[PDB]
């Protein structure tokens, strides 16, 4: 028989069939320590094969690289434990966690930390820990490329474009290690904020289960029991799904198909998937994943067949498929050609990404490798697809937390529809007009299903709320339909002859209003409310962890030095703005020196234009009309609309569907309250209404 | 019949690696009130830094420090110098130098840790033996052929006997440029905007055989204000259609040639203005496959005789399998 | 123990030359020049070299005279630790004058060769170096399979991602590898190269160093793991190395003999097994 | 009889304060003036371009100095943008006095003056000397006005590249007086010395810049130094000094290096073409860090016969010595080159630029010398013979001969004492022994028959101390003591900044406080009345041991013996909140840079300073009006008035 000396050091060890030979043993280590070698072999009775051991102790990558910045303290790869600080020059701001703790698990804790000037067209990707970068510009339509250090697999997109809506395509790649895992308190935000993503029609899901030898009977029951969980809470959401329990092995066996109209109820696929067991697997014990990646390409071409080419009925249909593997494709060739195949004739392009995503979930300790399910898995900016997870215990615990969302509190935003033939309400559905006494117009947004944000010299006439009126998107008429207000609160600091005294006629300063109606809003296509940004639900919107902050919210949305933002006309249209921020700013807000009518006796910028205003109207930028002040500043960031602003005053007027600039003194410039110097006051005035971030 | 001592050595993971080698640090500008301390960190590579410092203040008007001489001093390290140019697909051959500057023999084993995109010897897990002798200095030569085609982060290291306990490791990203040599193709175009037939002008677009994929291809302009030009670059391109007016003259002439990044694919097209004898250059840089041992000298060494390798780096069957 | 060294200068262009050079060659890892040997060198009338230094593995000499002709000198060293990895050193002759007029010529060992083995195909490279094939004999030499050593190789480690029976069809020599240009009997296994199928042409080479040698006109069963060099034609070609596993096929008359019916009849269970159902894990 | 003075800088620089003198003269006691001053266009339109300023005198306080403000508005409005061909303005005094007592024709009595937009002090430096092609390159600009306090005024930098076209502008307001800025060199530079230029954005004439060089190259690990035995060569026929060289190499961490030297030797002339010695290289084994190598006199004498060139026609020729050490065993490579060893006739160079020319008859000449030694220190105790022959005044020329020693620093002043009516003065200055420097030079006199002299005696040569008070005599020559008082002035950066009266008396002094803004040069005018013909004469002092205003000390705690990755307790000691700007520079740069480019120092700060001074030589003159355009200012008393000048180089 094989020797007995294979004790390891500081753990234990197992073995599949004793010391006869061929028997397969397993070294096992305690938490933030690594097995070495993982196995041994018993040989035909030779010596113990091995593809002394020791539990050699967790050890974290290291900064190979850090642009524009320095980190402390420098190590060659940090212990379990420790932590590293990441400050960097001036002119230069800081994104990401700058403390970052490395988990017992090889991985680090937070965003990676990165610094950025914001001249770029897109957003510094940044080098995470452990990797390179090839390529140190950031013009739109260029590319970087990413390489691994030491040891480290690399998981991610090994090359990302700048795209020219200002997004980086692909994720932010992340070198792991291959005894590195995920925990799942770690995993469960990520899968539950896509999952969130693919649910924003119908939506197609796919299951697929392992059932070869090397998962065993007791692995694959806890695999039946995730899929059911997630079956039930998918069905839970009342959304148009329709989900399919594929099984494979060396062969694949389909368990149900979404072409049979059975797939939407829910105690059918429960019976289905309880009547799936390990006897029917046994007729080939092998992992053919491409196999499963075919089935399923099968099932959709069917599909496409029954729908037909060009229906509507198709279009909208949305894909998800998920793997609980093991991650040991063994047979029937590369699984990512399946890949190809399905992303080829979905035709999945930098717009119809959103309707396919890939989730690869390894479950395992011994056989895990990275590539696979970092190939398989899709890859998105700012989400993970691809996971490993020690136990199947750990599986079935994310699972079920893996939707958590908060039970009755609702209050969705930021949906709208980008399609040209959308009605103009349809595509802004936060867009409402408010009607003051004085019989002028102005605009707002609704925020909430009882509360609108507008600007508060929209209100002139003075504080009698019971006069006001307001007009949001209804679907049954264009002319949408009337509220009343049940109260008005007008930012106290609000004067627009508080500085008169200096020769300024009129003052912007905290031109702020929130406005509560009377009856609560009936959310649909043509009423819904933008998403405030820096609170619980802008978080999610903007697939982000739990753990953010109100600093990090401005940081990622305002994260260029001229961020396009887009405001509504009066005639409903969006037109298109340019955000100046940082050092820009300056100069984009010095014109009002030169201003000849609002300020005779003006000897400093700063008095009349504040931190408290965004600046715009550069470039061929258009500038907003004194009717459509109150309405929203937004932005777009993965397909939801968030307000960063919204209009105050402006240096020229087009309107005085028609609209002429000019070439003289002055030139047009716009100002717009941006809405993250006023958070004190939207948590005074609304905290029992949206759940606000940390500041 | 040489002595080697084999994994009796350091465990290579307490040896502290070296990767931060900033020409220049400590740029930034502070603000001191009659006294300020800085906790400045060394950066790690080993040369004498010289301190220069200047104040301006509101009531004293500008002073200039004398520049403050800092030393540091390792005493044993592992100096490598990266080759000033690497070609993907081209032999190089790192020199890692090791100098033994303490008053005793030294027995050291380098080697280089093994990365994707690197062609070593051996596979690249294969440690070189080398002695240092007290007081001075030996060279270990490694030969690589780098095929990743991108920036790749290489780590050498020297690991000393457990008897005497010294090492160094050093990690510096080693950029490799593209395949092939580069290549400029300056187009010169004189531009008289008095005459109405140059009133426009367009540039065909390049159709290089020999130009390389993934060829770098960043165009810019070179225009002359020597007598005001109002060129301006409408260009349609497969990243986009992006368009760099130049206004050279600015109304004034001191010296204002103009040169300006400008990115295209193919094609790009000319509109001219004002009253000058302006000279337009487009640079186009690409990739190509060209050569050139030298014309003038050669070299060729020769060797024969007996050498004798460590027994893992016998490349034959190991006869009992 | 002792090796000779010989180092050799010319010039060719005869006039962007500025006259004297200096020579500076780096012997191998592990050996010092004798200084015995380049006194000797220096003491003659007709030099060539008109000084030298020499410490550990580094070696200077000075040629003020570079003529057109093939003259040189060769000189003797000496080892104090064997060479711990295989590989070319380097030889550089700089320009007295204009030092920036410097150009390198690669040296290999002995034996060895000058450059670093590597598979170029198309616009890619794969490094070559390795180990050698071990040409696995088991049936030919009678030992009986244990554990299924091929299946155990297949499946654990190292675990295969391509595998083929090839019929050798010939046997042909492209710079540093030998080509055996072959043709599949039938695909047991594969990773990469979707369109792998019988009768179809594959190119498998091995370093010219080895050995190795695979008789044209005989079937092997080949496995391994997989290369990206693509045989500039379009269908992958594979490099034999370590971690390959290469068996001999039985033929009409080897597997016939008496302590070899065993073996052969258990490699051609294990070819039907494992290229119809597979791994089984 | 009574008259109206006018004193201004000849150049008047735009957006910043112009400093008027006026002065009266032979005014009744119980007399006073009324009026305004300020300046106009030339001729143009009659605008004026300053807003007036008045001064009000008496007999007892017949001086003033005007604060005159030239604010840029004023400036663009009436026209100074729109005239033609030059450069000028008028400054223009108005008051009816000249109307009610001399019965001029008009009211007006003015100066031709050229006005420049170039104001205040702009210095900048970059991140490094050297940058590699595709690398980031950070720098900053500080913004000072006259008196480098800081300014906030706007500018506009600019980069050009090495053929010299522009690639960046930026438009930056100054908060905070200091702007930083990075941008990425192109891949595709080749080398070459780029250059950075910031310019006040009104104003088109103040720019200034700095380069950096851009080279392919890798980060030297060791520098090599040729250092001369004796940075001069005597190539008198009589005797050839030897020429030793001690080439030393170390490693830039503080360790010698083991190797080997190459040197190659050769005569490389001024133009710049270096003709090598076939034959004579030397090539040795690097000893402690150190070759300690020579030229013989036979291999040298061969070398020349070789080249066919003689030893007599090796005049202005250089020793070229080039050296490429290789590192043994680490096969580096690194070049030295020496370019400073010059041929000279003499060990000892004289320089004869402060020597004051023009100088009066009657009162003793100063001839002051700089015995330097020959590329290298001022040298110390080097004894200076000098012989005076003066001219025929009536009788023989007469010879004086003084000897003196230098006192330090090169300095010595040698009084010889002029006769009167001397025709013309020939001086012949000789330092060393043996083999002397010869300096001759010729001073004529001041016209026969002028209206009197004025002299400026100082009895202290040596150089004041910043703080430090300097006194001065003056004696009117030649003329009666019809005057009462004599007027005096001092110019520091091309402005009037003191402006006073002493009485008449014998053997008198003025005491002058040398402030630190008067340093590092600043000139003293002075000149009384001969009846109607003024006399002046108008002495250059200099200023040396600048030191700042504040100060600024860095300091490292302990010796500077560290190991890579600790921590540095850097001090930073001064007595104001100021905006310390900081860096870390490698040595290696310095090494690797084809030339070695200094870094800022006081030095060139102070010579900021001096690009404002519109001094013409080291004073003197033979009259009034020389002496007042040497010093730099313009002079109109209503009869006679001195010409704007020309140029501002003032050759
Ligand atoms: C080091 O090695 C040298 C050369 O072999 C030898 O002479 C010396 O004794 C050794 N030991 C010390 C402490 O220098
Ligand atoms: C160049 O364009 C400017 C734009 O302001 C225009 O005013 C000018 O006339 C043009 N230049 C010439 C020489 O016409
Ligand atoms: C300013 O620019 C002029 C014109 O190019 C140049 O001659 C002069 O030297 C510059 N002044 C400086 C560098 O101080
Ligand atoms: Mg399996």
């Amino acid at each position: 028989s094989c020797p007995q000396n294979v004790n390891i050091s500081g753990g234990t060890f197992t073995l599949s069939h004793g010391w006869a030979p061929g028997s397969l043993l397993t070294y096992s280590c305690p938490q933030g320590l690594y097995p070495s070698p993982a196995s041994r072999l018993c040989k035909s009775s030779g010596q113990w094969q091995t593809p002394k051991a020791v539990c050699k102790p967790v050890r974290c990558p290291a900064p190979v690289s850090f642009e524009n910045g320095i980190y402390t303290p420098r190590l060659g790869s940090y212990p379990v434990g420790g932590n590293v600080s990441f400050e960097c020059e001036d002119g230069f701001i800081l994104r990401g966690s700058p403390v970052r703790q490395c988990r017992p698990n090889g991985m680090w804790d937070g965003e990676t930390a990165v610094c950025d000037n914001g001249a770029g067209h897109c957003p510094n990707p940044g080098i995470s820990l452990g990797a390179v970068r090839t390529g140190f510009r950031f013009g739109h339509g260029d590319k970087v490329r990413y390489r691994c250090s030491s040891n480290l697999v690399l998981t991610g997109s090994s090359e990302r474009e700048c795209q020219g809506n200002g997004v980086w395509s692909g994720t932010e790649p992340i070198c792991r290690q291959p005894y590195s895992y995920d925990f799942p308190e770690d995993v469960a935000p990520a899968l539950g904020t896509s999952f969130s993503h693919m649910l924003g029609g119908h939506l197609n899901l796919y299951l697929l289960l392992d059932c070869s030898q090397s998962v065993s009977e007791n692995d694959f029951l806890i695999f039946k029991e995730s899929a059911s969980l997630m079956v039930d809470r998918i069905f839970s959401f009342e959304i148009n799904v329709s989900v399919a329990i594929i099984t494979f092995a060396s062969e694949p066996k389909v368990l149900m198909s979404v072409l049979n109209d059975n797939s939407r109820d829910m105690t059918e696929v429960i019976s289905s998937l309880e009547n799936a067991n390990y006897k029917d697997h046994e007729n080939g014990t092998g992992t053919n994943t491409y196999a499963a990646l075919n089935s399923v390409y099968l099932m959709m071409n069917n599909q496409m067949r029954l729908l037909g080419m060009e229906t509507m009925a198709w279009q909208e249909i949305r894909h998800a498929i998920i793997l609980l593997t093991d991650g040991k494709s063994n047979m029937g060739g590369s699984p990512k050609t399946a890949v190809d195949h399905i992303r080829e004739i979905l035709n999945i392009n930098q717009k119809r990404n959103d309707y396919l995503d890939i989730y690869a979930i390894g479950v395992g300790k011994l056989d895990v490798d990275w590539r696979e399910l970092n190939e398989l898995g899709s890859k998105k900016d700012g989400e993970r697809h691809a996971f490993i997870l020690q136990d199947t215990k750990a599986l079935h615990q994310v699972f079920e937390h893996m939707l958590d969302v908060s039970k009755l509190t609702d209050t969705i935003c930021g949906v709208g529809n980008m399609s040209a033939n959308a009605s103009d309400q349809e595509r802004t559905p936060w867009h409402v007009t408010i009607k003051p006494k004085s019989q002028e117009t102005c605009r707002g947004a609704l925020i909430s299903d009882q509360w609108v944000l507008t600007a508060a010299h929209c209100f002139r006439d003075g504080n009698d709320h019971s006069l006001w009126r307001v007009n949001v998107g209804d679907p049954k008429s264009q002319w949408g339909k009337e509220f009343l207000i049940e109260k008005a609160v007008i930012s106290p600091g609000f004067d627009v002859f508080a500085k008169k005294n200096q020769g300024i006629l009129e003052f912007y300063g905290d031109d702020i209003a929130l406005l509560k109606l009377a009856q609560k809003v009936k959310m649909s296509t043509h009423a819904r409310p933008i998403c405030l940004p820096c609170t619980m639900e802008a978080n999610l919107a903007l697939r982000r962890p739990q753990g953010s902050t109100c600093r990090d919210h401005e940081n990622e949305l305002l994260n260029k030095q001229s961020v396009p933002a887009h405001f509504v006309a009066l005639n409903g249209s969006k037109l298109n703005i340019n955000l100046k921020m940082g050092v820009e700013w300056t100069s984009c807000a010095e014109v009002v020196s030169q201003e000849k009518t609002m300020f005779p006796n003006l000897t400093d910028v700063r008095e009349v234009v504040t931190d408290q205003f965004l600046c715009s109207g550069t470039q061929e930028d258009e500038s907003p009309c004194k009717g459509e002040s109150g309405g929203a500043v937004f932005l777009e960031r993965r397909f939801r609309f968030f307000q960063v602003g919204l209009v105050s005053w402006g240096l020229y007027n087009p309107c005085l569907r028609k609209r002429a600039p000019r070439s003289k003194v002055p030139p047009p410039r716009d100002f717009h309250i941006n809405l993250f110097r006023m958070q004190p006051w939207l948590r005074q005035h609304l905290g029992d209404v949206l759940n606000f971030l940390p500041l | 019949l040489e002595i080697l001592q084999e994994e009796d050595l350091i465990d290579e993971d307490d040896i502290p690696v070296r990767s931060f080698f900033p020409e220049n640090w400590l740029w930034r500008v502070e603000t001191v009130d009659r006294f300020q301390i800085l906790t400045l960190w060394l950066p790690d590579s080993l040369t004498t830094w010289e301190i220069h410092g200047l104040s301006l203040s509101k009531t004293k008007g500008l002073c200039v420090a004398t520049p403050v001489q800092l030393r540091v001093f390792r005493e044993f390290h592992l100096h490598l110098r990266l080759p000033m140019s690497v070609r993907r697909f081209e032999q190089l051959e790192l020199r890692p130098v090791l100098y033994n500057y303490l008053d005793k023999n030294l027995t050291v084993s380098v080697h280089v840790s093994p990365v994707e995109g690197l062609c070593l010897a051996g596979g690249g897990g294969l440690a070189q033996q080398v002695l240092v002798p007290a007081g001075s200095a030996r060279p270990v030569a490694f030969s690589v052929v780098p095929t990743a085609a991108a920036a790749v982060s290489l780590k050498v290291v020297a690991r000393g006997s457990f008897e005497f306990p010294v090492g160094d490791a050093v990690s510096k990203v080693l950029q490799i440029e593209k395949e092939g040599a580069i290549h400029r193709e300056e187009l010169v175009y004189e531009l008289n905007p008095l005459d109405h037939r140059g009133r426009t002008l367009e540039i065909p677009g390049n159709s290089d055989p020999n130009m390389i994929p993934d060829g770098d291809f960043n165009s810019y302009v070179r225009v002359t204000a020597s007598d005001g030009l109002n060129v301006t670059l409408s260009s349609t391109g497969r990243n986009g259609f992006k368009s760099h007016a130049l206004q050279l003259n600015n109304r004034q002439i001191r010296g204002l040639e103009e040169e300006l990044q400008f990115s295209l694919g193919s094609k790009i097209n000319v509109k001219v203005g004002g009253n000058s004898k302006g000279t337009l250059k487009v640079l186009r840089t690409y990739n190509v496959l060209d050569m050139k041992t030298c014309q003038d000298l050669q070299i060729e060494v020769t060797v024969k005789g007996h050498v004798e390798y460590t027994m893992e780096a016998n490349e034959d069957y190991e006869d009992y399998e």
